[PDB]
RNA sequence: GGCAUGCUUGAGGUUCUAACUCUGGUCCGUAAUCCGGAUCGAGGACAGUGUAUGGUGGGCAGUUUGACUGGGGCGGUCUCCUCCUAAAGAGUAACGGAGGAGUACGAAGGUGCGCUCAGACCGGUCGGAAAUCGGUCGCAGAGUAUAAAGGCAAAAGCGCGCUUGACUGCGAGACAGACACGUCGAGCAGGUACGAAAGUAGGUCUUAGUGAUCCGGUGGUUCUGUAUGGAAGGGCCAUCG
RNA sequence: AAUGGGUCAGCGACUUAUAUUCAGUGGCAAGCUUAACCGUAUAGGGUAGGCGUAGCGAAAGCGAGUCUUAAUAGGGCGU
């Protein structure tokens, strides 16, 4: 096949059968200034915003 | 000596005027220190955000001593 | 892995479900050791899996529906 | 305001993560706070996080 | 304690010749003195040469040196907070006018119980325009850990007693918003602190006090662990530069 | 009072190949289709392999559900 992917799009987006899985950010090595309301609404795993599907679905090679 | 630095202007205000219907709980006034306290079924969060907690009509009224602004929702 | 639908175990012949039946048929890839059945509709005959192990719901359809379940 | 780690009593390994000014309070504090493996209250006390 | 001398070996000193060296002598190949070979002479385990490593090295090479800018150079400015410009909803520019932050606090947090300001004035020993005391008048002109704005008698201001809710798993619904980030939160289940009990408590009157990813570092965790049984290395959780 | 061109006649600028996505029109249909290579060779054989018919989870794993959690409580994703 003439059409490689890219790999680090590979790693932050795993693929499921309802959009495209994805850790949030922000939550490493500093963490004594953050609240509990805020660190354990980043503990998840999201779903991919509508705006960014065809930007990353070029990036991996979905196109 | 220069000065620019303005700031990002917070998006202050009040929603949801004065015969809307509500929901559980949603936010009626960005307030930034009690312009409008807290009247019959609302709750005044942490910054003095004013909030409902049960369903109708917002009425915006002025009660009592010290003529201070009382939001509460009837039940209409 | 891989795994088989119950509606799939009438598309195979001889009624003896084995691991190499499955490859027999087009049912399932080469290569491939451990696999399941899970409930996916009706099973349509007679059958007697061995070698494969199902879910909760497939072997309550099979041993339900005159079938059997063995090793 | 350094930052230090407060080990549990118990022998798990959770622990909690504040600051403290060792200019002014030179020693160490004994806060009873919640455990989430015993499920109850236990007492901490540590410092020095590396 | 140390001697007796070996077993060895490191490091320093002297001497010897047999390795290597001679851009020394005269024979031979040769009709040549390049190159060999033979033989005396000198130096001699040094010099020199491989390979591993320090130092010096514009001798030489590949390259880097931001933007906004009433031309660009000089100077000033790059992020966050409050007011004005801003036209009585939100938003909104200028090298437009004014100011602040890159933190404190184990009580300056929670709770129950109490209590009121500044200032003026009269009297009162060393103070005197002023210190502490008593009195009337007050009607927040004081105070708020920290700038200004908006607030504060259920005082959000002040004192006392006990304490750790500066909790863990969550979170319907909304506000904002290109995205990544943000802000408020009823209620439910765990286990708690005060109060006689209703009840209050998921930090501080609110809004500034901060920096992604990748790498590494430390604590918990069979979730995997390249024939098998273990380990190393990963993974997830918590947390550092 | 910016650029270009003295006129004529010839030539002179969105292509191809391999992968993939969306529409138009067709074949068979819980199934559709073969690549090399064989072949009396545009037929025919070749179903290896691919995409489907079921997901959730980092993973083991469990499955019309599963993950987080002390919870069989809520909530995310799915039919
Ligand atoms: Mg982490
Ligand atoms: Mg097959
Ligand atoms: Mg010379
Ligand atoms: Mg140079
Ligand atoms: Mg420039
Ligand atoms: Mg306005
Ligand atoms: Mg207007
Ligand atoms: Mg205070
Ligand atoms: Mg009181
Ligand atoms: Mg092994
Ligand atoms: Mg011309």
């Amino acid at each position: 096949p003439k059409m490689k992917t890219k790999s680090g799009a590979a790693k932050r987006f795993k693929k499921t059968a309802g959009g495209l899985k994805h850790k949030h950010a922000f939550k490493s090595h500093i963490l004594t200034k953050m609240t509990t309301k805020r660190k354990r609404q980043l503990r998840g795993t999201s779903m991919l915003n509508k705006s960014d599907v065809a930007r990353v679905e070029r990036s991996l090679r979905l196109r | 000596t220069r000065n620019g630095r303005d700031s990002e202007s917070k998006r202050l205000g009040v929603k949801l005027f004065g015969g809307q219907a509500v929901k559980a709980g949603n936010i009626l006034v960005r307030l930034r220190g009690t312009k409008f306290h807290a009247g019959y079924g609302v709750g005044l969060g942490k910054d003095h955000t004013l909030f409902a907690k049960v369903d109708g009509v917002v009425k915006f009224e002025t009660k009592g001593a010290f003529g201070r602004k009382y939001v509460s929702i009837v039940a209409a | 892995r891989a795994e088989v639908r119950t509606s799939e175990l009438a598309k195979v012949e001889g009624d003896v479900v084995s691991l190499q039946t499955l490859k027999d048929a087009n049912l399932i890839n080469q290569h491939v050791q451990r696999v399941k059945v899970m409930l996916s509709g009706e099973v349509g005959r007679a059958v007697t899996l061995k070698g494969i192990a199902a879910t909760k719901g497939a072997r309550a359809a099979i041993e339900a529906a005159g079938g059997k379940f063995e090793d | 305001r350094e930052l230090i780690r407060l080990v549990s009593s118990a022998g798990t390994g959770h622990f909690y993560t504040t600051d403290k000014n060792k200019r002014t309070k030179p020693e160490k504090i004994e806060i009873k706070k919640y455990d989430p493996v015993v499920r109850q209250h236990v007492i901490y006390k540590e410092a020095k996080i590396k």
